[PDB]
């Protein structure tokens, strides 16, 4: 198990 | 490209296998090995010795 | 004269050390190289066991 | 082993394809580094340095 939050754009 | 979240699913019985884990110790310079090979080569066996 | 005379025995003094010492650290290097290769080749290598949780990088 | 004259065909509308050509420069000792394996072995890429 492994949980990660990835960021992503927001403009 | 697009990793797309999944549709809901409704559980079931599952079937799916589970396997043993394995830890496995490879040559130090295996990467020089399968080079020089130029071909997919058979470097050690799941128990062998150091 | 004199100084002509001195000069070339000092010249081929210095000349002749620079040489003998070439031969000796161009002998070293590939005697060192060699040997460490000889070590490199018998290091215990890597270990896998699919465990992502392991290689997580935060 | 016999090379016959071939029966006279209609033309129809064709649809074979028509594929660029290409220059290719190989290794000047191919032919040794072929030999030296004993098996099919890759030499270059199509578009790659000298
Ligand atoms: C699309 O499809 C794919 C599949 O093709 C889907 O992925 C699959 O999704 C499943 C979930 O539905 C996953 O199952 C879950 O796995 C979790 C991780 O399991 C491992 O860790 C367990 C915990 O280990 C730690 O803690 C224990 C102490 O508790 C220590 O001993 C350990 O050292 C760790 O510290 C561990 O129990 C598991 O061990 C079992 O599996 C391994 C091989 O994977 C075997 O070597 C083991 O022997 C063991 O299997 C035997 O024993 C178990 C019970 O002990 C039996 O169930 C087996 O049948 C077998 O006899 C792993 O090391 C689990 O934590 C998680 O548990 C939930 O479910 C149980 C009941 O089933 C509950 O009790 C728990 O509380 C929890 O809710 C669950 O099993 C699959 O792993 C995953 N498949 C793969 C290959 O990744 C995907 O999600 C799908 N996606 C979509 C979008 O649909
Ligand atoms: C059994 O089957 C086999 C096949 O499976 C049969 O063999 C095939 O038979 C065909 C005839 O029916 C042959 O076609 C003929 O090829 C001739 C040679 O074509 C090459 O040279 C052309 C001329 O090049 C010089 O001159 C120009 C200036 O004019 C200069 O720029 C050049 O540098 C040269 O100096 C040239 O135009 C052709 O180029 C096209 O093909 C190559 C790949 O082969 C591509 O790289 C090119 O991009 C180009 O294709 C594109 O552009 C052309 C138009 O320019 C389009 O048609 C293509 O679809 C594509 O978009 C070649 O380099 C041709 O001269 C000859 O032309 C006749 O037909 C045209 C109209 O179609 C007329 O206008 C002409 O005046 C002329 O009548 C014809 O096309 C096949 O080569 C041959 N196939 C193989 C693989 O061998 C066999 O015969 C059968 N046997 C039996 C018994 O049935
Ligand atoms: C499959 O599984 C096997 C068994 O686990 C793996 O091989 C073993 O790997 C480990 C980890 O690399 C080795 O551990 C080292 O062991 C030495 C001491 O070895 C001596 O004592 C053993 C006691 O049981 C004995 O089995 C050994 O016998 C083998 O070696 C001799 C000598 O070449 C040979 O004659 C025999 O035929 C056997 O081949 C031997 O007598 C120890 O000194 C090491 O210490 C270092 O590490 C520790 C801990 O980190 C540290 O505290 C020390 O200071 C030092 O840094 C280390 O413990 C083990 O010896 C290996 N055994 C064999 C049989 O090879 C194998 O790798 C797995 N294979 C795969 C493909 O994954
Ligand atoms: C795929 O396509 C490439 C590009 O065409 C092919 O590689 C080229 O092959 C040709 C023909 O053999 C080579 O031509 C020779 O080039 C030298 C001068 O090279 C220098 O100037 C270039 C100017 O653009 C520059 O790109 C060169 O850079 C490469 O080489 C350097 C040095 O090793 C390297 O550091 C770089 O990273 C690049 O790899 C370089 O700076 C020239 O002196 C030669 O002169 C002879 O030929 C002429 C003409 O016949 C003649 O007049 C002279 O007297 C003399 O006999 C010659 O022109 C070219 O260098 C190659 N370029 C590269 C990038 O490799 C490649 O072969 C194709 N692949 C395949 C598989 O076919
Ligand atoms: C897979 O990797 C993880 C991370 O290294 C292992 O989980 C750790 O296990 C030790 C005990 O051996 C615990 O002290 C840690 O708290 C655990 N960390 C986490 C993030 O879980 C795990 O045991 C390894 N092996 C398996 C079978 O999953």
């Amino acid at each position: 198990s492994l949980r990660m939050q990835h960021p992503v754009p927001k403009y | 490209l697009d990793f797309k979240r999944p549709l809901v699913a409704e559980e079931r019985l599952s079937f799916e296998p589970r396997l043993p884990n394995l830890q496995l110790r490879l040559p130090h310079l295996v990467g020089i090995i399968a080079k020089i090979k130029g071909i997919k080569i058979e470097v050690t066996s799941s128990g062998e010795s150091i | 004269y004199t100084c002509c005379a001195t000069s070339s025995r000092v010249l081929a003094w210095i000349f002749l050390v620079c040489i003998l010492l070439i031969i000796v650290l161009v002998s070293c290097f590939v005697t060192i190289s060699r040997i460490q290769w000889n070590k490199d080749i018998q290091v215990l290598g890597p270990v896998i066991d699919w465990n992502v949780t392991q290689r997580a990088v935060y």
